[PDB]
DNA sequence: GTTGGATTTATATCATTTTACTAACTGATAGCGGAACTTTGGGAGTAAAAGAGTCTCCGCGAAAATGGC
DNA sequence: GCCATTTTCGGCCTCTGTGAAAAACTCCCAAAGTTCCGCTATCAGTTAGTAAAATGATATAAATCCAAC
């Protein structure tokens, strides 16, 4: 999780973001932004954070867009 | 749902509001139908139905009739669980005083109307009278009137006065009190009086009175008239087996109270004689006291088992009480436990989990997956397949386990590495397979230890386990920052045997293209593993700026080091391998790999080191034998000579030339030098051998003995154990501490006789008993430290302060104990670090010291640097990130919102089990104290200056002469005053002699303002001052141990911080334990939380009381911004026990210890706990304000700001 | 020994202790300290409430895991309510404010 | 290329089978209420005189917070 | 200020099962409990009946189309 903490900066904020994204994927039904490769939502969310597509700001903006829609 | 927890006195109106009915009779259950009877202790009307959605009479016996009360039985049809929430009450015939409010010293009834507890208890046990309404008589309130004296008073006044007796008298005395005017009486009385005892009593009583007026509680409520009754399932009466019943002692206590109250009512009905009524009231008071707190008022009431009954207090308090047994430590589901074995094939993030435990723990997940893929239609079918152990259940288990971390724990959990998250690999058998490299973190060895297994369930828990608790992320010790995954035992032996040099081995002098060629040569039985060769090594250096420079040269090495170079990652020198590798060398390999490569390369390298070490320790064939213990031939000659010289001193004692003590201390030295010489001879014989080189000469080689290799590799063993193996066991201590004159001259190889074995047992038993008591004491110390430091969380990034602590290398003579680089590694600077003799700003402000800046600060040779500290932090709650610095377990700056106090307490308390003028450097000399500085700016030597070869500035060359650890650590942390404190100078001034009055001596100090302060001095004190001399503040008056209190009072915060820091670090360093100073600084900051106000100023604080320092900072800042005058204080030092019981929150204080007085004070004062700490949030079950739960609480605070 | 869900104690409403009783492992004070040191607020909350004594919480969590949600709605521990009742029985008004 | 009978589609009416909704008999079974009888549960009473408690235990130490002077 | 008596603490896991003293009868009356029997409500089980709907079968009318003259 070194890449994830490098991209985020704080371990606790990284845990919060990853947990929120994993809950969205498991319950809401959002599709994975990265290839699954037979991985659980936790590892998928961590990989998405490491790549740089999922952050707190991105999640907040996406939620705002959904609420507007 | 809720934000705080208020505590206060329960008025009779409130008690009646809580209750759903009145309990009238002591009957519990019927003996035939086993049904509750009416108005009893288990009544179904008051407390609720026994069966779910039914009633006692059975008329309304289904859910359709919810909320409907039967007319026949009166039982509301609802769930049985309401019986654990419904309360009752008993209307006592006569008032009964609360036992806590009377014997929790100081008594809050005695100190609210100014009357001693002996007098009050004389009134309560119905022995004297007290006047309530004097009226127009000579008597006043509170006067004792003896029974005969009361008859005379009734004779000459009669109806004019009321002089009551018992708890009723207390109640109406407290009724007659007017708190406002009586507090004003305090206020006007304090200024007039001068005595300190009267003033202290007066302010204590004023504080209590003002608390009563502010809280809204009335003193009337101090005495009970209505007694609440607990829900029945909290005091159950249940059938164990075959008609036998199990009850709670609360039932017996309540039965006594009800029976005696009923008897009192009956006696009052019949107009009984006064003596019988009085005795009944006395027993009612005794029974209520035994119900509330048994064993306090008098002798403890015992049951039919001749054991004392357990009351309400005894079960809200203690180690076996509610707090510590059920609210702080809970038995949990989804848990398992098994014996641990070793898995040498595992990786760091993997642990071996048996399939039976995985099946039982992950059962709901298996059910979920079976339903979602449709193999099982419903939950019953899924349970059937799981129980039948079908084939597809195993594939489902291997899909659930795939990416689900599991928490492994070992008891005791001394530090945070005792619980770690692993990825499970499912195995046959019943034992958990553990990676060897984590055993040192668990203090776990495979002789029968068991570990607990916990399965996190929610997504947040899984992310926390994978991101924070993974064994891969936990490779550095939070106590010191050193790696904790360093190899031990077999790995070190294998890497040591592989990296050894043998003279004239097969294949010596060959030239090899690289590591692969060397591996090929050894696998082909061409070159021995210890053959000297020349190998072409390609090597990459990763500089500090990131430069990757590759190079290739021919290095003289061995085959083994060439092979080991295969697993070394790129970016490291070959000089790290081109040597024999003991434990320290491998630790340095891992340390530098982490420093220059990161974490992933480090964990892969650690795994590969482990596999290579295991493989080559296996291939080495190291075996211990009986010919490996080479007993030197000089041992017998040395024993004979020692015996001859002991006989010579034995025939010299009769000459009178020596005393008995001199003979003892000379025979001891004779044998304690024979031991050293035998040990040295054995080591010389065992560590060397003579071999034949290629030329044919005889050459000395380091030995390849099994025991020598075990000791030198550092795997397991040391010099002392070898000396007891093949040399001499040595002198031993008698059970009193004395040393037996005749030592044990035999080793374990040749065996001991009976007496020697007896003497050895004398010390073995002491060792075992001291290990056990040490474990107990260390546990208690760690608990106290955690309970004082549990509230320290990093709450900010920068507190914006300019204060700091200076640091220099530690000097205890002419040698350095620990350098400035070690001290300042990871601490943010406070002021700019100027170049020595220059105005260049070498290191700017607010920078974190990594190894790069450590190399800089070592190269430029600067001695003293100012860095931020936790003690000097200005944060209102907790500390800031910069004042703490680097997180040792992470390697970077501390994150916002992690419990640094708990880490500090665990780091300090973990090693408790292990706790038991010649000149040599060229340079100049100076007077400060005396200092000796080398050519550079480093001060090499420091010595004290007593009351003289060279003067100041004189250059000196080498050789030019000028002329119970754990109890100590606990003593320092509780700030215990020494037996003979060293007197210090309170004020700066001139010493002058007084008059040696009878008993002890007096002195006086003359201040610069002409004041003469009188100083009490014991006669035996060896005064170190002369009259006519101006002494400074804090100067030593009499030599001796220094209490921390007067250092704080007369020197300052930094002085006491340094004193505690080094006097705990000396205990730790003497034993070989490395603990960073930030932890002790955090504990000290928690120990300096309190201050006494001296100047009222414009603040509301009354001088003479203790208040928290943060409250005073807030008030002073507000008053300064308003412009009004601030408040002046004195900062006080409290022990780690008093500070914990003086916390603002009463729930944490009650959960620590001393529950009765904490709850009594909280209830009387009417406190409010805002739930702003770790322990209170643990008790109430919500998120802790640390770690992942930090931000959440912040938002709530934001929601409380708006 | 292994356990997911079994029998519970009468008063504390907490899992039993021992293999013979099919009990659960004890998460004592030092385990709580270790999780506080790590920063695992959510793991600590789960082990305190759902796994031990939150009566509605554990049933809801079992139902959610069977459904496949892996989310919890934590509630008040039962031992704290026992403590509140016991303190109230001593004539001391302890209460929760909103 | 043709044209008219017939050989199929087109539309409607009739008969058969089933559905929707009644009642009557059959047979039982549970529930409630009353009368009688036996069992249980509470209360009063006892008339040589008899006229001061247990209670075994009691193998703990260091430190601190409390009265009392 | 200083004794001098109370009060308060003393590590984590795991198994574990407790019965073990103690001395009255007697008479009278009221209420609960036990049991039996009768009335009443409530439902399964079965049969037969009547009107109506549904569905299929047949009838009646054309389209057109194809073969023979
Ligand atoms: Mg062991
Ligand atoms: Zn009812
Ligand atoms: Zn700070």
């Amino acid at each position: 999780v070194q890449d994830a903490v490098e991209k985020i900066g704080n371990r606790f904020d990284l845990v919060l973001v990853a947990a929120r994204r994993a809950r969205q994927m498991q319950s809401g039904g959002k599709d994975a932004l990265v290839p699954e490769e037979n991985d659980k939502p936790t590892v998928i969310a961590l990989r998405e954070i490491e790549e740089g597509l999922i952050t707190k700001d991105v999640l907040d903006a996406r939620e705002r867009q959904e609420q507007q829609e | 749902e809720f934000d705080a927890i208020k505590i206060g006195l329960a008025s009779p109106d409130m008690i009646r509001s809580w209750s759903f009915g009145e309990v009238k009779k002591p009957e519990t259950i019927n003996y035939r139908t086993f049904k509750p009877e009416r108005d009893g202790l288990f009544c179904a009307r008051i407390f609720g139905p026994v069966k779910d959605y039914e009633c006692l009479c059975g008329k309304y016996k289904r859910l359709k009739h919810r909320g409907v009360i039967c007319e026949k039985c009166g039982v509301e049809v609802t769930q049985t669980k309401v019986r654990r929430d419904r309360m009752g009450h008993i209307e006592l015939a006569s008032p009964v005083a609360h036992i806590w409010f009377l014997k929790s010293l100081p008594s809050r009834i005695g100190l609210l109307m100014d009357m001693p507890l002996r007098d009050i208890e004389r009134v309560l046990y119905f022995e004297m009278y007290v006047v309530t309404e004097p009226g127009m008589t000579d008597l006043e309130r509170g006067q004792m009137l003896t029974e005969e004296e009361y008859l005379d008073r009734l004779e000459e006044w009669g109806d004019e006065f009321t002089a009551k007796m018992g708890a009723e008298a207390i109640k109406d005395l407290l009724a007659s009190m007017d708190l406002p005017a009586e507090a004003e009486q305090m206020r006007e009385e304090l200024d007039t009086t001068n005595s300190e005892t009267k003033r202290k009593k007066l302010t204590k009583r004023l504080k209590l009175v003002e608390a009563f007026v502010a809280s809204g509680n009335k003193p009337e409520w101090m005495i009970l008239t209505v007694l609440p009754v607990l829900p029945p399932d909290l005091r159950p009466l249940v059938p164990l087996d075959g008609g036998r019943f199990a009850t709670s002692d609360l039932n017996d206590l309540y039965r006594r109270v009800i029976n005696r109250n009923n008897r009192l009512k009956r006696l009052l009905e019949l107009a009984a004689p006064d003596i019988i009524v009085r005795n009944e009231k006395r027993m009612l008071q005794e029974s209520v006291d035994a119900l509330l707190d048994n064993g306090r008022r008098g002798r403890a009431i015992t049951g039919s088992n001749k054991r004392p009954l357990k009351s309400l207090a005894d079960m809200i308090k203690g180690k076996q009480g509610r707090f510590r047994q059920n609210l702080l430590g809970k038995r949990v589901d989804y848990s398992g436990r098994s014996v641990i074995t070793v898995g040498p094939y595992l990786r760091l993030h993997q642990c071996g989990l048996p399939k039976k435990m995985a099946l039982e723990l992950f059962k709901p997940f298996i059910y979920s997956k079976l339903e979602t893929r449709g193999l099982a239609t419903t939950i019953k079918a899924a349970k059937k397949m799981v129980e039948r152990e079908e084939a597809v259940v195993w594939d489902i288990l291997d899909e659930v386990i795939r990416e689900h971390p599991v928490l492994l724990n070992r008891a005791p959990t001394l530090h945070r590495l005792g619980i770690q998250a692993f990825e499970p690999v499912l195995i046959e058998g019943k034992a958990i397979q553990l990676h060897p490299l984590v055993c040192a973190a668990y203090n776990a060895d495979f002789d029968g230890d068991q570990m607990a297994v916990h399965v996190p369930l929610t997504l947040e828990a899984q992310l926390e386990a994978r991101t924070l608790m993974m064994s891969t992320n936990n490779i550095l010790s939070p106590a010191s920052g050193d790696p904790i995954i360093v190899p031990s035992q077999d790995v070190v032996l294998g890497l040591y045997y592989m990296t050894r040099e043998k003279i004239n081995a097969k294949g010596e002098g060959m030239y090899l293209t690289g590591p692969a060629e060397a591996e090929k040569a050894y696998r082909t039985k061409t070159a021995e593993l210890h053959a000297r060769v020349k190998v072409r090594i390609t090597e990459t250096i990763k500089h500090e700026n990131g430069k990757l420079t590759t190079e290739t040269k021919m290095i003289d090495t061995t085959v083994g080091r060439a092979m080991l170079w295969q697993i070394v990652p790129k970016g490291l020198p070959y000089s790290l391998v081109n040597q024999k590798l003991g434990k320290k060398q491998i630790s340095n390999l891992l340390n530098e790999a982490y420093r220059k490569l990161g974490l992933k390369d480090t964990v892969i390298f650690a795994d590969q080191i482990m596999y290579t070490g295991f493989a080559y320790a296996a291939l080495s064939g190291v075996s211990v034998g009986i010919d490996d213990m080479v007993v030197p031939a000089a041992k017998y000659t040395e024993i004979a000579e020692a015996e001859e010289e002991v006989r010579e001193i034995q025939e010299q004692f009769q000459s009178g030339l020596v005393t008995a003590g001199e003979r003892y201390n000379k025979v001891i030295d004779i044998w304690a030098s024979t031991n050293d010489r035998v040990a040295k001879a054995m080591m010389e014989n065992l560590s060397s051998e003579q071999v034949i080189n290629r030329q044919g000469e005889q050459e000395k080689q380091e030995s390849f003995n099994s025991i020598y290799m075990m000791a030198d590799s550092g795997a397991r063993g040391s010099a002392a154990q070898i000396r007891q193996l093949a040399g001499m066991r040595g002198l031993m201590a008698r059970p009193d501490g004395s040393i037996i004159e005749t030592p044990i001259t035999a080793n374990f190889k040749e065996g001991l006789n009976v007496l020697q074995y007896f003497i050895s047992t004398h010390g073995a038993r002491k060792g075992l008993a001291d290990t056990a008591l040490k474990t107990a004491n260390s546990g208690y110390l760690t608990r106290r430290l955690v309970d004082v430091a549990q509230d320290v969380v990093v709450t900010e990034h920068d507190c914006g302060t300019l204060e700091g602590v200076v640091m220099t290398p530690h000097i205890e003579g002419g040698d350095v104990k620990v350098a400035l680089t070690e001290l300042a590694l990871g601490r943010v600077v406070s002021e700019d670090i100027l170049k020595p003799g220059t105005d260049e700003v070498l290191i700017p402000r607010n920078t974190l010291l990594d190894e790069k800046w450590c190399k800089v600060i070592n190269d430029n040779s600067v001695d003293q640097i100012k860095v931020r500290s936790v003690v000097t932090c200005d944060s209102d709650f907790g500390c800031c990130a910069q004042c703490y610095g680097r997180d040792l377990a992470r390697g970077h700056l501390v994150n916002q919102g992690e419990a640094v106090g708990v880490i500090a307490a665990q780091s300090i308390g973990e090693p408790g089990t292990q706790l038991t003028i010649q000149a040599k450097n060229n340079g100049s000399v100076k007077l400060h104290e005396l200092t000796i500085i080398d050519e550079f700016g480093r001060t090499k030597e420091k010595h004290k200056l007593p009351y003289l070869s060279k003067a100041d500035g004189d250059a000196v060359a080498a050789g030019e002469t000028v002329a119970g650890g754990l109890p100590r650590v606990a003593d320092l942390f509780e700030a215990r005053k020494p037996k003979e404190p060293a007197i210090l100078a309170e004020h700066s001034g001139t010493v002058s002699f007084g008059k040696e009055t009878k008993g002890k001596r007096r002195l006086i100090i003359t201040r610069d303002s002409g004041d003469t302060y009188e100083e009490m001095i014991p006669k035996h004190r060896q005064l170190n001052v002369f009259e006519g001399e101006r002494i400074e503040r804090g100067d030593v008056i009499a030599d001796g141990p220094e209490s921390p209190h007067d250092i704080l009072r007369l020197r300052g915060i930094h002085a006491v911080t340094t004193y505690i820091a080094n006097e705990v670090q000396e205990v730790y360093r003497l034993q070989g334990v490395k603990i960073n100073d930030k932890h002790i600084e955090t504990i000290v900051r928690q120990m300096l939380r309190k201050c006494t106000i001296t100047f009222a100023g414009d603040s509301e604080f009354l001088p003479g009381e203790t208040v928290e320092y943060s409250q005073v900072k807030i008030a002073n800042r507000k008053l300064v911004e308003e412009g009004k005058e601030p408040a002046r204080f004195e900062r006080e030092l409290l022990g780690i026990t008093k500070a914990s019981l003086a916390t603002e929150s009463f729930i944490s204080a009650a959960s620590f210890q001393e529950t009765t007085r904490v709850l009594t004070e909280a209830a009387v004062s009417g406190k409010r706990d805002d739930l702003r700490g770790l322990k209170e949030n643990v008790i109430v079950g919500r998120l802790i304000p640390a770690g992942t739960g930090f931000a959440y609480h912040q938002d709530r605070q934001a929601k409380r700001a708006q | 020994h292994a356990r997911s869900t079994g029998s519970y104690s009468l008063v504390t409403q907490q899992p039993l202790g021992g293999k013979a009783q099919f009990g659960g492992q004890r998460f004592g004070e030092m385990e709580v300290w270790a999780l506080e040191a790590y920063g695992a607020a959510y793991t600590l909350q789960e082990m305190l409430t759902v796994k031990s004594d939150d009566v509605n919480g554990r049933t809801k969590m079992y139902k959610n895991i069977v459904d496949g949600n892996h989310a919890m709605e934590p509630g008040m521990p039962e031992s704290f309510n026992v403590l509140l009742k016991e303190i109230r029985s001593l004539g001391i008004n302890i209460e929760l404010e909103d």
